RNA sequence: AGGUCUGUGAUGCCCUCAGACGCCCUGGGCCGCACGCGCGCUACACUGGCGGGGCCAGCCGGCGCCCGCGAGGACGCGCGGAGCCCCCGCCGUGGCCGGGACCGCGGGCUGGAACGCCCCCGCGCACCAGGAAUGUCUUGUAGGCGCCCGCCCCCACCGCG
């Protein structure tokens, strides 16, 4: 902020983890974009990251960018809560961990193939394309 | 004394003035809450803290000899939920903030334990209307 | 459909953007938005300097709209 | 001696209830029986379906009781419970209009 | 079966002696404890209208526990009157 | 795989109590604070005879899995008929009730 | 919270005693669920408002409604009255035009003569009647038939 | 010949009455879905969305301390009320910070038993004001905003107020 005429090093058009981000809309919202990154867990990252988030997202450096990159893979290791993460737990590792765009699509995936070999009802269900949770489909939702 | 300055200018002048004495000293937590379910986001201003103590100060010096609940000033902090199809529903704020607020004030001997809850003491009412006349001019 | 920046690159922030204005006596961070082509901060931004200024003062300030007038003409 | 007793009267109707209280002033003319409390009434209310099978358009009964009482704690240990009885028996006999006499 | 149980590894995880939760309602039936083991051993609340055997549309307000049907009939009596 | 990082190899005669502080909400509280019942109880020693020593049928639509059941062969109540089951450890801290269907599936 | 007929707010017990005895008029205004009280001794002039200066009441765009029956008059009279207000009722707007209503009621009486009584009534009620005389319109109830006071549940004849 | 024999120790005549349509117990179902529509709820944004703050109702009404982000939880006693709205800032016409359906981990409550209900992180469907047709309404009224009771182990987009 404070900001009218635009820096020198003026990225217009940021890039991260295979989405790009446009240099010309508020940090904080425009960071949502990414699949797996949200509005809370970008306010929280950005301040541990030591970062304004009311500057455009055209003014950050590499230095900042890099330093948010960091807490956004290790973030347990750096003081934000266990309750925060979207994956709040994990079948295999029984750890928790914060999972992102490169490897979410693998996060509904492999879950339906633990289904489907267990002959679970759930599984079922999302097979022949019916609701999961207890919905009623006599007249709701037609296609 | 407060009751003929508007709390506008009051909690904000107070709330500085907290700051810089140092009575007041925001926790570790402050730094991920989004006080109250009924909210969705979290606090824009990076000084929320010693603003709502300053209007819970006010708040505790008008209600004079009687008493108030943690609870009950959370009631004064609530909002509505939206974003569910559904008709919007009243919610009350968070109370674990306001009870470390009250216990900061507490440590510090402005706020006198009663039979239920706490009230004002007389210190405390002193610095209140000492700030109030200081900044009437 | 249109796409305005958000902030001048040079130049155009004291050329023309606090100069159009100049020529001009009410104004509003609207109307400058749809008259210089432009985002609608940048005239809050711009306004707040040139009231520091001092030629441009106030008439009417609220939350919603803060009409401006130009005092040194 | 002195008790500190306390007179409760409840009832529906509000015809007997006023008249009966003027009958125990009366009788508290000299023990200095005074004034009464009149609690705000307790309208109790139930709404139900006026057709049994649920036919035709919606209509509902709108059936309510109220409870109005009165309270002569005027009395207290004033009054000794040897005459307590003597309060209790010059009143006049009303089929319903509950009463209870506490300390 | 009065001389045999299982392993005492597994019964840690008897459940909680404490009472429970599940009432039945009545009205005003001594509580006291073959087909008499299981003639209904099941737990649950009956509350019923207390003039018809129905357990179908009672009131519980005011602890009335009475039909609404069988409500009308017997109001002018109970002193519930309708006016307004 | 693994549970939780557990071991499988060793899963075989590992104490129930040890898992549940690994598991969600509904088991941690039902197995510990609410406990169990007799018949649970008496199925899970009726198996751990069998295994010691035909499928146990069984109306039991509710019976929280143990991880020493792995390799088991029960049969379930659909409200009809009696359906077979096989205890996997992925399947491990789960019910009866997702793995027999009531229903069936629709079809034109 | 207040209902506005409890005793203590119309007898003001609140105030401490030997301070209550020094009121002497008492003056009454409402419109719609709210009553609101007014007390009033000679004095070298100042408003209150639920303790609060006249001047700082929040409606805002409002004051000039709650200090018309001042600027009708003259300050003359008002400099040497002083008034502590008491409100509760349902409704910002509500509390407002009841507080006019007191303090016009109020200011009426202390007067003390009737010719000058009868003349300050005319000049009042010339503007803007309700300011002496109440509001008798009041909310409505609702019928079953419908989900609104008049309003009715849509029909489909078919 | 409108509805009600499925409200009743209200009932005529029929059918059932020791492999029971009696009463009881364990499960399942009444929610199942290519589709047609009836009463409603949420929206399609700047007369707006988010954050901080100030503040007033009535049918009526229960509170303190301590943990927990929150929902909730352990203790101890009799004590107590809101949304719209107003003020200061951010957003700036972009299906975007409008919209919150759907879905994946997780933390809790009721209950003997979750398929029931809440909170948190994440994903972010249609929707750009709706054709032929059609409904309701005259003052504290329409409309907008919220708050209690009913059935209720848990839950209100419903109904009475
Ligand atoms: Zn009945």
């Amino acid at each position: 902020m404070t900001t009218i005429v635009q820096p020198n090093d003026y990225r217009d058009l940021l890039r991260m983890f295979n989405t790009n981000i446009q240099g010309k809309v508020v940090l904080e919202c425009a960071l949502v974009g990414i699949k797996g990154i949200g509005r809370r867990f970008a306010n929280v990252a950005l301040k541990k990251a030591n970062i304004d988030v009311h500057k455009r997202a055209g003014e950050l450096t590499a230095a900042e960018e890099d330093a948010l990159m960091k807490v956004l893979e290790d973030p347990l290791s750096h003081g934000i809560p266990a309750w925060m993460l979207n994956r709040n737990n994990d079948f295999e590792s029984g750890k928790d961990m914060h999972i992102l765009v490169n490897t979410i699509a693998s996060t509904h995936r492999a879950d339906l193939e633990r289904l489907r070999k267990t002959r679970c009802e759930r599984g079922v269900r999302h097979h022949h394309n019916l609701k999961v949770r207890g919905q009623h489909t006599k007249s709701t939702g037609r296609r | 004394s407060v009751t003929r300055v508007p709390a506008d200018v009051f909690i904000n002048s107070f709330a500085a003035h907290l700051k810089n004495r140092g009575i007041i000293k925001c926790p570790a937590f402050t730094d991920y809450v989004k006080t109250g379910v009924s909210r969705q986001y979290a606090p824009r201003d990076a000084d929320w803290f010693y603003i709502k103590a300053a209007s819970v100060i006010r708040h505790f010096y008008i209600s004079g000899s009687h008493s108030i609940g943690v609870a009950g000033l959370a009631r004064k902090y609530s909002s509505l939920q939206k974003g569910k199809t559904t008709p919007h529903h009243t919610k009350r704020a968070s109370c674990k903030v306001i009870r470390s607020i009250v216990s900061q004030f507490l440590g510090q001997k402005l706020l006198i334990a009663g039979e239920r809850g706490r009230h004002i003491s007389p210190n405390g009412r002193k610095m209140v209307e000492d700030f109030a006349e200081g900044l009437q001019k | 459909k249109v796409d305005y920046p958000t902030l001048f690159a040079d130049e155009a922030a004291m050329n023309e953007a606090l100069k159009f204005i100049k020529n001009s006596k009410c104004i509003t961070h609207t109307q400058i938005c749809e008259r210089l082509r432009v985002s609608v901060a940048l005239a809050k931004r711009v306004m707040r300097q040139l009231v520091k200024s001092g030629d441009f003062a106030i008439v009417s300030k609220s939350s919603r709209m803060t009409i401006f007038k130009n005092m040194t003409k | 001696m002195h008790q500190k007793y306390t007179i409760i009267v409840v009832g529906k109707d509000l015809k007997l209830v006023e008249r009966y209280v003027k009958s125990i002033v009366k009788e508290g003319r000299a023990f200095g029986i005074s004034g009464p409390c009149r609690a705000p009434v307790r309208r109790l209310t139930i709404t139900t379906r006026k057709s049994p099978c649920g036919e035709g358009t919606n209509t509902w009964h709108r059936f309510e009781l109220r409870m109005y009482k009165r309270t002569f704690w005027v009395t207290c240990g004033g009054n000794d419970i040897s005459t307590i009885l003597s309060k209790t028996v010059v009143i006049p006999g009303i089929q319903v209009t509950v009463e209870v006499e506490e300390p | 079966r009065n001389l045999g149980s299982c392993g005492a590894e597994d019964l840690d995880s008897r459940v909680h002696p404490s009472t429970i939760f599940w009432p039945t309602e009545a009205d005003n039936a001594s509580g006291v404890p073959m087909r008499e083991t299981e003639f209904c051993t099941h737990i649950a609340h009956k509350r019923e209208c207390r003039i018809c055997g129905n357990y179908n549309s009672v009131y519980r307000k005011y602890g009335l526990f009475i039909c609404r049907r069988c409500f009308k009939e017997n109001a002018g009596k109970i002193g519930f009157v309708k006016l307004h | 795989p693994n549970f939780r990082g557990v071991e499988v190899e060793k899963l075989a005669t590992m104490k129930i109590t040890d898992i549940l502080p690994k598991l969600n909400a509904r088991c941690r509280r039902r197995i510990g604070k609410h406990g169990l019942s007799m018949k649970h109880l008496r199925f899970v020693n009726k198996l751990r005879l069998r295994r010691a020593a035909k499928i146990v049928r069984t109306h039991l639509r509710d019976m929280i899995i143990f991880p020493e059941m792995i390799g088991m062969t029960v049969s379930v109540y659909n409200g009809r008929q009696f359906i077979p089951v096989e205890i996997k450890p992925p399947m491990v801290g789960r019910a009866l009730r997702e793995y027999s269907m009531s229903y069936k599936i629709v079809s034109h | 919270m207040a209902k506005g007929n409890r005793r203590d707010l119309l007898e003001r017990n609140d105030i401490e005693v030997r301070e209550r005895d020094k009121y002497t008029v008492h003056t009454l205004g409402k419109k719609k669920n709210s009553v609101a009280v007014a007390f009033v001794k000679a004095g070298k002039g100042d408003i209150l408002v639920n303790n609060v200066p006249l001047a700082l009441v929040r409606p805002e765009i409002l004051r000039t409604k709650v200090s018309e029956p001042i600027m009708i008059l003259g300050e003359s009279l008002f400099k040497g009255l002083d008034m502590n207000i008491k409100v509760a009722g349902g409704g910002h707007v509500s509390q407002i035009y009841a507080v006019r209503q007191a303090i016009s009621r109020g200011v009426l009486a202390s007067v003390k003569d009737e010719a000058a009584r009868s003349e300050l009534r005319a000049k009042l009620v010339s503007y803007d009647r309700q300011l002496v005389v109440s509001d008798p319109r009041r909310c409505e109830a609702k019928k079953f038939g419908g989900r609104g006071a008049r309003a009715r549940r849509q029909k489909s004849y078919r």
